[PDB]
This record gives C-alpha cells, sequence and structure tokens, in this order.
RNA sequence: AGAGUUAAAUUAUAACUAAGCUGUAAAAAGCCCUAGUUAAAAUAAAAUAACCCACGAAAGUGACUCUAAUAAUCCUGACACACGAUAGCUAGGACCCAAACUGGGAUUAGAUACCCCACUAUGCCUAGCCCUAAACCCAAAUAGUUACAUAACAAAACUAUUCGCCAGAGUACUACUCGCAACUGCCUAAAACUCAAAGGACUUGGCGGUGCUUCACAUCCACCUAGAGGAGCCUGUUCUA
C-alpha cells in the first residue's frame, strides 16, 4: 500500500524532526513520463567466440570448420530482424499498461486540483 | 561460514535448463534486495548520502504509488466515448 | 464544496443530500424570472458542458425559442463580442 | 512431477541421484566472478582441487579478461580440465557480482560440464569492515 | 530524383511472368501490382533481359569504370573473361585425362567462386571511446562483404602491377589465384580476419 | 545568491587563517 | 550509563591446486611471502527487518541479554549551572579495515587534483581537555483561532504573555579589551577608510563539456567517389622594394 506521509515533512504543526526532504513538491502531476528507451549492447558474441575458436586452431582458413561462420551468419540476420521489428513493436506495445499518449489525455481528463 | 553449505541462494536446475535457472536466481536475489545492496557496497557512503537516498526513494515510492493507484481508478475511463459528436 | 454547507440536509453514508425546501425556495424565484425575462422580450441562452445531455438542451433551447451553448465555450465570447459575433451584437439578457 | 528448486538437504530421505552419486558427493565449481577478472576453480566434495583456470591464464590482458567472452572462454577452458579427470556433474558457487558471472556459469555448459544447481555465495558482510571511499569526488 | 516515391522498381526476369499460373502466392500481388495505379520507372541501359549478364559482372564493370568510360571499362571486363578462358584451356590442353575433369574453364563460375573467396566474414568498425578508437569486430552485411571483396582486388590490380602489364593481364593473373586461395587478396582477408581475432576482446564496446 | 556571500566569508576565513600561519 | 555475548564479512595463521593477483574508459605502478578452496583467533562495524517514525532537552540513538533509569500536580525566563555531532590535544592500550599527509603510477603544457597502489596521524577502549558546525526543520517558548486576508518563492495567514536579536554594504566569524586546562584556539566585538548602492524573490531571452525522446540524407559517424596541401604554370592576396 501506500506509505504513511503523516508526520514525515517539515511543517509548522508538525512538532517532531522532519523525516522526508523531498527534492520537488509531491502534487500528482496530469502526464506521466515518457517510456525510457532500452541501451542496446553487442550481440552474437558467443557465436562469434566459437566461430574464432575455428580460426585460432586451423590457421585462419573457413574451408576447415563452415556450421560456426553459418551459424553466425543466421544470428547477425536475426539479430538485424530484432532490431528492424522490435523498434516498432516495442514504442506501439506494453502488454501491460496503456500508451503513455493515451494515459496523460486520460490524466487531463480527471486531473488534480492542487488549487482551491 | 558456521552455517551449513549448499542451502542458501541455491536453486536446483530443471531438466537441464541453466539459463532460467540463473533468471530464477536473479529475480530471487532482486526482490531479496542484495543486488542493490552488493552494488552499494562496494564503496562506502557516509551518513548523511545514505540518509538523503533513503528519502529520496521513499519519496519516489510514494509518488509511483499513487500514481499507479490513480491509473487504476481512471482505467474504466478508458472504453470508447458514448456521446461522440454531441 | 465549502459554499454549499448552508444547502445541505445531511450526509446518508458518504453522501451529501440536499435539502428540497430550500431548493423549491431557490427554484421558484428562478422560474419566476426567467419568466419576466422572457415576458419582457429577452435572450436567454441555456449554457451547459456536459457531454451526455447536450442534445436534450439543444433540442429544449429550439422549442423554447431561445439560444443555446454546449460546446466549447471560446475565450472572448461574452467579453470580446464585438469581435466573436459580429459588429455589433445584443447580449443575452439571462444565463441559464 | 513434483519438481522443487530447494536443495536436496542431507537430512531428508530423498532419492535423487546424479550418475549414480548423490547430491553430497558431487563435485563444486567455485566461480568468483570480480569487476576485473574471472576465476573458476572446480574441486571434488572431499575439498581437494581438481582444475583450476582464470581469465588471465588464458593469454589475456587487463581490460581484456574483464569483458563476458573470457570468462565464456575460462568456463570452457575449466571444463575441459574437469572433464579430463572424469567429472560429469558439478554444483555451480557462485561468489561476487561481475559481467563474466553468467558468462562462465554458461562457458561450463559449453565446455562440456552438466550444472545441477547453483549457487549464489557473494560476500554480504552484515556492516563489518568499511568499504573503500566513494569515486569521482 | 526525378521519380516521385510512388514510382517501384521494375522486374526484368521474363521468367517471372512468363508462367504466373504455376503459383498462387505471387499471383496474388501481381494481380494489385497494377491495380493501386503504381508507376514504373524507366528501365536502366546497363540491366537488360540478357542471359549471358550477370549483375555480379556488372557491379564488377562498373566499380572497374574510371569517370564515364564505360566502353572502356567493358571491353576491359571482356578481356579478361577472354584471357581466362584462354589461360584455363592452355592449362586443360596441357593437362592429362585425369585434371581434365577437375579443371574449371566457364570464366563465370569461377570469377564468382572468386569473389566468395575473397569474400571477407567480419569486418572491423573504429568506435571512438575514452578519447581513443579501437577497431571493434563487427559481421557485415552482403553487400559490404562484396562491396570489399572487389574493391580488394580492383586495388590491388591497379597498383601492384608493372606499367607493360595491362589490367587484363593482371586481372586474369589474379582471378585465378583467388579462385585457388593463394592470391594477396585472400592474404588481406586472413589479415583482416587475424586483426578481428586479436580485437574479439573489444567486441563488448559495441552497442548494435 | 547566498552562496556569494558565503564564499565571501569563506575568501576572507581562509585569507586569514594563510596570515595566522604565516605570522 | 554500566556488565556480559556474537550472525555475516575480513585478517594474522596452516594444507592442496594454479599462475598470475589487484588495478582502470584504457594503462602503468604495486604484490608475485601472489591467487582460489578448506579450518581460523583478536580488532572494527552492526545486512533485511526500516514502505517503521519511537526515545532523548539538544547533540544523538535502531546486532543480542541483564541492572540502574528517562525532572517538574507541568507558563516565560540569563552573562548563573549542567550538556554539547565530527575534528583536534594529553597519557595509557588496541589496530581487521578505511584514510588526512606522504611516496610512487596514470592524464595534462603544467597536476604538489580528480583516477590506481602502499602507508601514517586519525577513526577503536579509559581518564582528562577543547566547546566549534548549512549545531538548519535557516521558522523562539507558552495557550490558542480559521475570523480579515495571496509583495513573490517557500512550510498558509494570524492572536495573548514574554525572552534573545536586527539601525546600508565592504572593511569584519577583523584589530584592540575581559574571560576560558583553550597559547596558529573560543566567546563578546569596533573604528578609519571606499561606494551609492549592497541584497531577497520573480519574468523573458541566451547558454549548458545536465538529462530524457525525435532527428542529420552529402551529414556527424559506420561507409563510397573525385580533389587540395607534393611539381610547373596562370591568377588573387600578405610581405619586402
Ligand atoms: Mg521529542
Ligand atoms: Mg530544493
Ligand atoms: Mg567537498
Ligand atoms: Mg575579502
Ligand atoms: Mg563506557
Ligand atoms: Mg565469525
Ligand atoms: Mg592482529
Ligand atoms: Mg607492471
Ligand atoms: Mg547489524
Ligand atoms: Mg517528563
Ligand atoms: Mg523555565
Ligand atoms: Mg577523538
Ligand atoms: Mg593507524
Ligand atoms: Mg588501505
Ligand atoms: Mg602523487
Ligand atoms: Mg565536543
Ligand atoms: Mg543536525
Ligand atoms: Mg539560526
Ligand atoms: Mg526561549
Ligand atoms: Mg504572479
Ligand atoms: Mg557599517
Ligand atoms: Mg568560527
Ligand atoms: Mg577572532
Ligand atoms: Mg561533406
Ligand atoms: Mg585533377
Ligand atoms: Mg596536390
Ligand atoms: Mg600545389
Amino acid at each position: 500500500a501506500t506509505p504513511s506521509l503523516r508526520g514525515r515533512l517539515a511543517r509548522l504543526g508538525n512538532p517532531r524532526r522532519p523525516i522526508l526532504k523531498p527534492n520537488k513538491p509531491l502534487i500528482l502531476a496530469n502526464h506521466v513520463g515518457e517510456r525510457r528507451r532500452e541501451k542496446g549492447e553487442a550481440t552474437c558474441i558467443t557465436e562469434m567466440s566459437v566461430m574464432m575458436a575455428c580460426w585460432k586452431q586451423n590457421e585462419f582458413r573457413d574451408e576447415a570448420c563452415r556450421k560456426e561462420i553459418q551459424d553466425f551468419f543466421d544470428c547477425a540476420s536475426r539479430a538485424e530482424a530484432a532490431r528492424k521489428m522490435r523498434s516498432i513493436q516495442e514504442n506501439l506495445g506494453e502488454l501491460g499498461s496503456l500508451p503513455p499518449k493515451k494515459l496523460n489525455k486520460l490524466l487531463h481528463r480527471f486531473p488534480n486540483k492542487p488549487h482551491v | 561460514a558456521n552455517h551449513l553449505k549448499f542451502i542458501a541462494r541455491t536453486v536446483m536446475v530443471q531438466e537441464g535448463n541453466v539459463e532460467g535457472a540463473y533468471r530464477t536466481l536473479n529475480r530471487i536475489l532482486t526482490m531479496d534486495g542484495l543486488i542493490e545492496d552488493i552494488k552499494r557496497r562496494r564503496y562506502y557512503e557516509k551518513p548523511c548520502r545514505r540518509r538523503q537516498r533513503e528519502s529520496y526513494e521513499t519519496c519516489r515510492r510514494i509518488y509511483n504509488m499513487e500514481m499507479a493507484r490513480k491509473i487504476n481508478f481512471l482505467m474504466r475511463k478508458n472504453r470508447a466515448d458514448p456521446w461522440q459528436g454531441c | 464544496h465549502r459554499f454549499m454547507e448552508p444547502y445541505l440536509f445531511g450526509s446518508r453514508l458518504g453522501q451529501d443530500i440536499i435539502d428540497l425546501e430550500q431548493t423549491a425556495a431557490h427554484l421558484q424565484l428562478a422560474l419566476n424570472f426567467t419568466a419576466h425575462v422572457a415576458y419582457r422580450e429577452g435572450i436567454i441562452l441555456f449554457v451547459s458542458r456536459h457531454r451526455q445531455f447536450a442534445h436534450l438542451i439543444e433540442t429544449t433551447a429550439r422549442d423554447c425559442g431561445e439560444y443555446a451553448h454546449t460546446r466549447y465555450f471560446k475565450g472572448g465570447l461574452l467579453t470580446n463580442a464585438p469581435l466573436l459575433l459580429g459588429p455589433g451584437v445584443r447580449l443575452p439578457d439571462l444565463i441559464i | 512431477s513434483s519438481f522443487s528448486i530447494y536443495p536436496p538437504i542431507p537430512g531428508q530421505e530423498n532419492s535423487l541421484r546424479w550418475a549414480g552419486k548423490k547430491f553430497e558427493e558431487i563435485p563444486i565449481a567455485h566461480i568468483k566472478a570480480s569487476y576485473n577478472n574471472t576465476q573458476i576453480q572446480v574441486v571434488s566434495a572431499a575439498h581437494q582441487p581438481l582444475a583450476h583456470a582464470s581469465c588471465g591464464t588464458e593469454g589475456f590482458r587487463n581490460a581484456k579478461k574483464g569483458t563476458g567472452i573470457a570468462a565464456q572462454t575460462a568456463g570452457i577452458a575449466a571444463a575441459a580440465k574437469a572433464t579430463g579427470k572424469g567429472v560429469t556433474h558439478v554444483r555451480v558457487v557462485v561468489k561476487g557480482l561481475g559481467p563474466g558471472r553468467l558468462s562462465a556459469i554458461k562457458g561450463l555448459t559449453m565446455g562440456g560440464l552438466e550444472v545441477i544447481s547453483i549457487t549464489d555465495n557473494t560476500p554480504i558482510p552484515h556492516n563489518g569492515c568499511r568499504p573503500r571511499k566513494a569515486r569521482r569526488l | 530524383s526525378r521519380y516521385g516515391p510512388e514510382y517501384k522498381d521494375p522486374q526484368i526476369d521474363k521468367e517471372y511472368y512468363r508462367k504466373p499460373l504455376a503459383e498462387q502466392t505471387e499471383e496474388e500481388k501481381y494481380e494489385r501490382d497494377f491495380k493501386k495505379t503504381q508507376l514504373i520507372k524507366a528501365a536502366p541501359a546497363t540491366k537488360t533481359s540478357s542471359v549471358f549478364e550477370d549483375p555480379v559482372i556488372s557491379k564488377f564493370t562498373n566499380m572497374m569504370m574510371k569517370g564515364g568510360n564505360k566502353v572502356l571499362a567493358r571491353s576491359l571486363m571482356t578481356q579478361t573473361l577472354e584471357a581466362v578462358k584462354r589461360k584455363q584451356f592452355a592449362k586443360y590442353h596441357a593437362a592429362s585425362a585425369e585434371e581434365q575433369a577437375t579443371i574449371e574453364r566457364n570464366p563465370y563460375t569461377i570469377f564468382h567462386q572468386a569473389l566468395k573467396n575473397c569474400e571477407p566474414v567480419i569486418g572491423l568498425v573504429p568506435i571512438l571511446k575514452g578519447g581513443h578508437f579501437y577497431q571493434v569486430p563487427v559481421p557485415l552485411a552482403d553487400r559490404r562483404r562484396r562491396f570489399l571483396a572487389m574493391k580488394w582486388m580492383i586495388a590491388e590490380c591497379r597498383e601492384k602491377k608493372h606499367r607493360r602489364v595491362l589490367m587484363p593481364e593482371k586481372l586474369s593473373q589474379e582471378l585465378l589465384e583467388a579462385f585457388h586461395n593463394q592470391g594477396p587478396v585472400i592474404k588481406r582477408k586472413h589479415d583482416m580476419h587475424k586483426m578481428a581475432e586479436a580485437n574479439r576482446a573489444l567486441a563488448h564496446y559495441r552497442w548494435w | 545568491k547566498n552562496i556569494l556571500k558565503i564564499r565571501r566569508r569563506k575568501m576572507n576565513h581562509h585569507k586569514y587563517r594563510k596570515l595566522v600561519k604565516r605570522t
């Protein structure tokens, strides 16, 4: 549940030492934060390792082993396909909540009233 | 040390699945808060900084809980408007 | 609202209850004032911003022969009337 | 198919065997994954060191051994030496949070060791020794 | 640039249109291709419906072309093909019966095989980190690999030859060496692979 | 803001400490 | 405030294995009496519980057990009395770990800094001093009200009884006095002289080697082609004449 807020802030009516020192006022805004984009990372490292394992033992020749190189090519193709498709699927769907653009309008429909 | 070994923070793999067992253990540690504590204990933090971090985290948790509660409350009104054009 | 306390009869398990004696007392005066304004050839504008009964209010105003406003109320409508409506426009004599 | 992720403690009477040996006699693999290096030591149940391999022992360098590929290679290097002495199942005990944490665990399987369990024995003091000061003053 | 975005690339394959009834998946697309009023660009002069032309050969000729002497580039390509054909025929006639069943005289297949042999597998990308540039190993696209394979051979044959030796004569020897996996192009590919194997530990710097 | 006066007082105190150390 | 105890980690210490360990964006230095696993006293500190908000006048206090114990039949009130975080001093003891200073290694034009390594005072116990903090929740104590009423921001505006302070700014947490186990110390604390300002809050631009999203199509990179800077000449400049 929501953590208690009674007796936390520094106010004239509060007799004790304040517990929380908010950086900004605890006012519920009418817009949620934008979804952060995930930082990318290198891919197919484990397959490049086994591809170079062929070269290190076979004096850098591709006629010795072929399955590792083909698997690395398949991994590169799959990584490219995932980079292309996920870049448009993730910004569209989250599977757990509404898009931030719709959430902002929903919050503007029923905003908070810090005043009056 | 004095406790018995292979009891705490131990997960048994299922049918040779190691990647999933490692993810399960990582989730165990994250939910128990050990990952954050280990990352924090690499360098000592002064008590003033610890208090500031605790206050900031508490305020952030309160704000996030209230925002999630309001989102769940207002989720009903996401339906299509029946009085369009009036 | 803080100013609704004198106009409330009480609270029935959280829900406030409005007394009907004062409701009727105010409504008699309101209807008398509206009828006198209509009798004296006054422009009556039914204003309401609520997306449930907009069509009903528009039909009621059409039947009455008075004017209605149930859409987005523009900024300088009543104040900057000579620039929002026309060169010389007669403002409504009653707003409901 | 009732499977429990909890370890099979010796105090119980469950009948689980790997290659005919009980969970207590299965060898151990201590993987210390630091922020700059990853070391693996495969020992027997009697605490007898069987195999040892670190990222620096594979011809890497200062910043080269700190990556996950170095730990993945060290896993295979340790697994080869473990299999050379007749080891088929091992209990992985991880120590420390580093980039080559899961890399060594999967490198063991790549090198041919079947992991039955992953134990996270990371030293977390109960506010004991004071660590070093923070960086970026 | 004069063609608008609505213009679509033409299809030159005649067998694609000769038998549209052999499959139904292509029918659903080729029936709506023209229904949407899709305009088609003009067919380029380089590309035609001839069966003796290859896109790889056309790309190599375009890369070898200097300025706008397409006629000279085409003549050089034809002379290189003639030279490799005659050099293969000479060895075919000089060899015994057992080698005749193994030696190949078709220039197109040996050209394609040499290009594939000299195609690199992975490349290096310079990434700036900490104020210094690191050559991170990176998988390469098919077009990039083919372009590098062609460019290495072209650059080697343009500069590493004697003045009296002509471009078709040098290219004929280089194609055979690449096909047999002995050429300096293959040596350069091996050098690139060894550099990538040396810098493999820096592959974590890549973020894609 | 008030940091200007704080820094001015800090500089004065530092100079006074250096003078005391020298003399 | 005393007395007793230690779960995790670490270490002095032994055995097996192995060669590096540590170190950073990258390196170098350092240790190879090194590293991993198994056992391991002493010192230091006291993960989660804590999304708890209690105790104490404040400072401050949250590993466990025991003893003593948290004034006032409750207003304000000092220069009087008693306390008073960290740091520092004196004498004795302990010293895992961290670390002023220092000595090396990086970077830089310089780096007596930020980065890494080793180590000292010190942080740890007893007694005696020192009595300072952005000792700030920058909001005095005691009993109240939501009446009138938004300079601005911020923690909304105010009553009744008091105490302590405030008279432009710099000079100035200064000099000269008194007092103090303090002697490079603390409290109190001016003047000459210079200026017409010194300041608090806010608005709009601009900037940001702040951060988060969307971009660069000859544009930044990943990449392509053709050139300049090398030679002669033409031509235009800057220089001597
Ligand atoms: Mg209190
Ligand atoms: Mg603030
Ligand atoms: Mg500082
Ligand atoms: Mg000054
Ligand atoms: Mg004591
Ligand atoms: Mg212990
Ligand atoms: Mg000792
Ligand atoms: Mg060295
Ligand atoms: Mg504790
Ligand atoms: Mg009391
Ligand atoms: Mg009193
Ligand atoms: Mg002290
Ligand atoms: Mg010491
Ligand atoms: Mg140290
Ligand atoms: Mg130095
Ligand atoms: Mg003190
Ligand atoms: Mg304080
Ligand atoms: Mg004050
Ligand atoms: Mg007082
Ligand atoms: Mg205003
Ligand atoms: Mg003055
Ligand atoms: Mg002072
Ligand atoms: Mg003084
Ligand atoms: Mg350009
Ligand atoms: Mg030219
Ligand atoms: Mg030039
Ligand atoms: Mg020139």
